[PDB]
RNA sequence: UCUCGGUCGGGCCUCCUCUUGGGGCGCCUAGGCGGUGUCUUCGGGUCGCGUGCAGCCUCCCGUCCUCGCCUGCCGACAGCGCUCUGGGGAAUUCAGGAGGGGAAAGCAGAUGUGCCCCGCGGCGAGACUGGCGCCGGACGAGCUGC
RNA sequence: GAGUGGCGAUGAUCUGUACCCCGCGGGGUGGGUGUCGAUGGAAGUCUGACCGGC
């Protein structure tokens, strides 16, 4: 069910790096429930999930509402890599990252979901 | 604000089949419920009898680009009770339910979606309503559902694609009438994320225009969305119904 | 009120700059011997795409074979041929219709008629040619 | 509506035969007044927008009965060298305009084939036939009529063209398979009647191929036995019947159709000492079959239908007739 | 009844519905500066087709986004009377009355008594 | 019966013969009246609290006092707009205009039918050949169109 | 020398169902509720002498 699977040749790495930079700019909603709140409230600019979920059904619900809100989603293959990409000390299973009016981070979100649009 | 059980009267809107419900401290755009007693995705709605029967689902510009255009001040929406609408990019059938509430029992909505899960919720909603058809196919392949769609009056377009004008181009070259309606939602961050949004909007208008539409008006959806445009145009004629 | 305006400042025009070219401007730059892409490039310091409407190529072609050099420099296949659809083939109303609609473009003109006509609508640049180089009226960059 | 214009072409096209009928002594002048006015009323009715195949067949029936009226009145006044071909050409025009406007109307198509057959227009009949089959390919009526008239004309290859394309198309009902076993065995009846033909494995191929079809059932296989159960004067009818009963008793061996053909199987090549002999043989198969554990009600209804299905024959033992009446009473 | 607006009936104009329509052209005074509205100055405020409804239920809001038994009142004007700031209405009203009794007739009557005394 | 010149006529053309010291219907408004709501002042009536002193105290009625609000009627002067065989409503007769919906809504070349012989051609089994793994020539049983 | 047990994004913690009277225990009214009641209340059960035909 991971048909937007991100490729380990550095697209995963740019995803997790932009996760970390958004974590340092506090633009980051972590975990599946808070990701779901950000997508349902429409604050979300991009959303990554983790395909290393042991039952992946517990994150399969957010591609629905991301298709409804028309925000790009993409899966990285490790919730541990996403977890310390956030800086959490636990495994983050699905992360959402928003934006503001003016930031270089918002530019990096723009180019990043341009690459996600090249996937989907 | 719009609490459950507040008295709120309903008057018609300027468009055909669109209603506006004015209350004490607020107003709420709303359509007429085609299948009464049932909310689709869990929305507030309005019941009233003739002087049981009459019911009005409240329609959200934050969950619907078309309600964002109607509250955005759009001249015409091309859709009326009796129309045939080709909806493009139909996730879960929510705005497809509001379009189906506009064109009503005698109308027909032709919902197209690529994803299977929104396909499933679309088959739930489209099993409840009998004027919407479910089509789960690729919008980049109109010859897949050329056995399913006749010549429609309106095309609504909400896809998050970089080749949006080409998809709507070939879909209109197979399914849209001589002098047809087209109503496209555009996301400038989705077409070209490194360009300014007015230039992305004007370039998509130019791609429709050399795709032989005729742009009537453009409005940007910006108390309700950011960097989104709604372009209202008409296929092969300057005036709509022909 | 158009998107990306902050009190008669269009933030929507950013390089690569678009520039509608008029017949006045093509005549006076082939007359001033000043090459078009390199001197618009040189007066804006930024990559431009110049756009030439079919009203403008229509009026240059209506002008006779005195201006065959200006036509042959106006049909440079590098450039965006912006096809218009209105009955007149009148360039000044095509340009003010188009700029009034989108308000992205830089208008390369020289006449007091059209320059005075689009000083009235806010946030548009006017590119002229003062006999050795080009000039920009109201683009607050370089 | 420009019905007065196009109607004006058809009326003015009809005029010189009315000229010749006035100048011959055949019709009189007020008869031609009634005739021109009624032609006109039909042409405006027919070229009118909201029309019906009933309306087209009304004007075909009236125009053709006009041709017969002029024919008999011509035979009264002993005229010759007046001809019917403007009437026949005109009637082909009414039909061509008819099945051009309402082409999904098998009343129009079968009536036009009926006219084209009754005026001895054979090649044109085949052209109309092919156009009718193309607009109604799921119509066993048309595929049967094309195949049968092709067979009676004598071109069995063209008959098999119409039939094998028919069995390709009409595959819901068994009807056209029944008529192609019926017409192919009609041809084998002609071949053994004139005496490949010695083997005749074609309707057996229709049977064994017909196994794999969506209609293929036991009652329909009993209709195959009703088809093959006639023409018992043949070479290999016992081989064909025997293959049908054998194959049904290899694939559906627990059905009162198979027990019913187990009864009626020795009565194929009969029509006479063998008639009570095979009749009592059908009493051995009958008493052996009614006791068999199967759809006993369905076998009882089939044998009420069959014992009733013999009664019109004469020259029978009245004890056998009465005891089959008492067997109908007993079941 | 409108034929292409799904048979909204014509306004059965009662005095309570007319009070509610007055309140809807006057909702800017109701929210006393806390919320301003689309200025809709048409002369005839009564529309041709209206139908008085109530909000039923959102399937995500049932704790705070729902009126209670003592608040599901009968008219919009009864809701506005049920709400707060009614003494604020009366307070602003007596600012206005104290300014419209400025120098009108009790003033000049006080002047006449002041001279004649 | 080929033309030319001239002339207080007309056809033809032009601009006046309309835009009024006027009327009707509206708009606006000082104000009046009707419906109606507070505020002051006094007198009664009342739920209740307290000490059932003093009082407090929610509510109700009237008076005094004025102010106010009605998609409410009426509205002078001044001013403005529309219109004038004055202004409205209905019935019907006639002359037009716009829009919807329904309709196979289809006269691009309108020659009876059938057979045989010719001519031109199409499918087509089967058969040979030239040049470089192809392309091409040229034979042909049969069947069919026109 | 071997085999078990161990928080947290697969969601920790915090403002918020009220106040009050007492030694984690108890009590006076909440408000919203969801029931069946109830006798209790709003709450009282139209007008009354002509009309039709001719
Ligand atoms: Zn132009």
């Amino acid at each position: 069910a991971a048909w937007p699977k991100a490729e380990d040749p550095a697209l995963v790495q740019e995803l997790l790096d932009c996760v970390q930079q958004a974590s340092h700019y506090r633009q980051l909603k972590k975990g599946a429930n808070e990701t779901t709140k950000s997508v349902n409230r429409g604050t979300s600019e991009l959303v990554i999930l983790a395909a290393d979920t042991q039952p992946l059904s517990i994150v399969l619900h957010i591609p629905l509402i991301c298709e409804e809100k028309n925000v790009p989603y993409v899966y990285v293959p490790s919730k541990v890599a996403l977890g310390r990409a956030c800086g959490v000390s636990r495994a983050v299973i699905a992360v959402s990252l928003t934006s503001n009016e003016a930031s270089d981070l918002n530019s990096k979100i723009r180019a990043l979901r341009d690459k996600v649009e090249r996937l989907a | 604000g719009a609490k459950a059980g507040k008295k709120v009267i309903v008057e018609p809107h300027r468009h055909k089949g669109v209603f506006v419900a004015r209350g004490g401290k607020e107003d709420l755009l709303c359509t007429a419920n085609l299948v009464p007693g049932e909310s689709v995705y869990g929305e507030k709605r309005i019941s009233v009898e003739t002087p049981t029967k009459t019911e009005y689902r409240i329609w959200n510009p934050f969950r619907s680009k078309l309600a964002a255009g109607i509250l955005g001040g759009l001249e015409t929406i091309y859709m009326k009770p009796g129309s045939k609408v080709l909806y493009l990019g139909a996730a879960s059938g929510t705005s497809v339910s509001h379009v189906a509430d506009i064109v009503g029992p005698t109308g027909a909505v032709y919902a197209v979606e690529f994803s299977h899960r929104s396909g499933r919720d679309l088959i739930n909603m489209a099993t409840r309503r009998t004027n919407v058809i479910p089509i789960v196919e690729d919008a980049r392949k109109p010859m897949a559902y050329r056995m399913l769609v006749p010549m429609v009056d309106v095309i609504f377009a909400d896809v998050a694609q970089p080749d949006q004008a080409r998809i709507v181009g070939i879909n209109a070259r197979l399914f849209l009438k001589q002098g047809g309606g087209l109503l496209i939602s555009i996301k400038a961050s989705c077409i070209d994320s490194t360009a300014p949004p007015e230039q992305v909007f004007a370039s998509e208008v130019q791609k429709l225009r050399e795709d032989k539409f005729f742009p009537k008006e453009q409005l940007t959806l910006e108390p309700y969305e950011r960097d989104h445009a709604m372009v209202s145009c008409v296929y092969l004629q300057k005036e709509f119904e022909g | 009120m158009p998107s990306s305006m902050f009190f008669e400042h269009n933030e929507a025009l950013v390089p690569p700059y678009n520039v509608l070219v008029d017949t006045n401007f093509l005549s006076r730059t082939v007359g001033a011997k000043l090459p078009l892409l390199e001197s618009a490039m040189d007066c804006l310091y930024a990559s431009v795409n110049i756009i030439i409407t079919s009203c403008v190529m229509a009026e240059l072609e209506k002008l006779g074979p005195r201006y065959r050099v200006a036509l042959m420099i106006a049909r440079d296949e590098r450039w965006q041929r912006l096809t218009c659809d209105h009955k007149g083939t009148y360039a000044d109303d095509c340009i003010v219709d188009r700029v009034q609609k989108h308000r992205i473009y830089i208008v390369a003109t020289n006449d007091r008629d059209l320059k005075r006509r689009i000083r009235k609508i806010p946030g548009v640049p006017i590119m002229s040619v003062q006999k050795g180089k080009y000039a920009i009226e109201r683009l607050p960059g370089a | 509506a420009w019905v007065a214009d196009k109607a004006r072409f058809y009326l003015e096209r009809a005029a010189p035969e009315l000229r010749e009928w006035e100048e011959k002594e055949i019709f009189t002048k007020d008869e031609i007044r009634n005739l021109v006015a009624k032609r006109s009323d039909f042409e405006h009715l027919v070229l009118a927008p909201g029309t019906k195949p009933t309306d087209f067949l009304n004007y075909v029936n009236w125009e053709r009965s006009l041709d017969r009226l002029r024919a008999k009145r011509c035979a009264r006044l002993n005229i010759r060298s007046v001809t019917s071909h403007a009437s026949q050409a005109r009637t082909f025009g009414i039909f061509e305009r008819a099945v051009l406007k309402h082409p999904g109307s098998i009343e129009l198509w079968l009536a036009y084939l009926e006219f084209a057959a009754q005026v001895k227009a054979t090649k044109r009949w085949r052209r109309i036939m092919t156009r009718a089959l193309r607009l109604h390919p799921m119509n066993a009526s048309l595929w049967t009529l094309a195949g049968r008239r092709a067979a009676q004309n004598g071109d069995m290859q063209r008959a098999r063209a119409h039939f094998l394309r028919g069995c390709r198309f009409c595959t819901r009902e068994p009807t056209l398979w029944l008529e192609y076993a019926r017409c192919e065995m009609d041809w084998l009846a002609r071949m053994e009647a004139k005496k490949p033909a010695l083997s005749g494995a074609i309707p057996i191929a229709v049977f064994d191929v017909a196994r794999k079809q969506p209609f293929w059932g036991p009652a329909a296989a009993e209709k195959f036995f009703d088809v093959f159960a006639k023409f018992g004067h043949l070479s290999c009818h016992e081989r064909i019947i025997s293959h049908v009963v054998t194959t049904m008793q290899e694939l559906f061996p627990n059905h009162p159709c198979t027990w019913s053909v187990h009864i009626r199987q020795p009565l194929v090549g009969v029509d006479t000492p063998a008639f009570p002999k095979a009749l009592r043989e059908s009493l051995a198969r009958l008493k052996a079959a009614l006791q068999s554990t199967t759809d006993r009600k369905a076998l009882a209804t089939k044998m009420v239908a069959w014992m009733d299905g013999i009664l019109a024959i004469e020259k029978l033992d009245a004890a056998i007739r009465t005891v089959l009446e008492h067997t109908k009473r007993s079941l | 009844t409108l034929s292409d607006w799904y048979n909204i009936p014509r306004t059965n104009l009662t005095p309570e519905l007319k009070r509610d329509l007055q309140l809807l052209r006057m909702r800017d005074v109701v929210a006393m500066g806390k919320q301003f509205f689309k200025k809709d100055n048409r002369k005839d405020f009564v529309p041709e087709y209206c139908q008085v409804g109530t909000i039923i239920a959102g399937a995500t809001d049932g704790v705070s986004g729902r009126l209670t038994r003592k608040e599901r009142k009968r008219t919009i004007v009864e809701e506005v009377l049920s709400s707060d700031s009614v003494s604020k209405y009366k307070r602003k009203y007596h600012e206005i009355q104290e300014h419209k009794k400025s120098g009108r007739k009790g003033y000049y009557k006080k002047l006449m008594a002041a001279r004649k005394r």
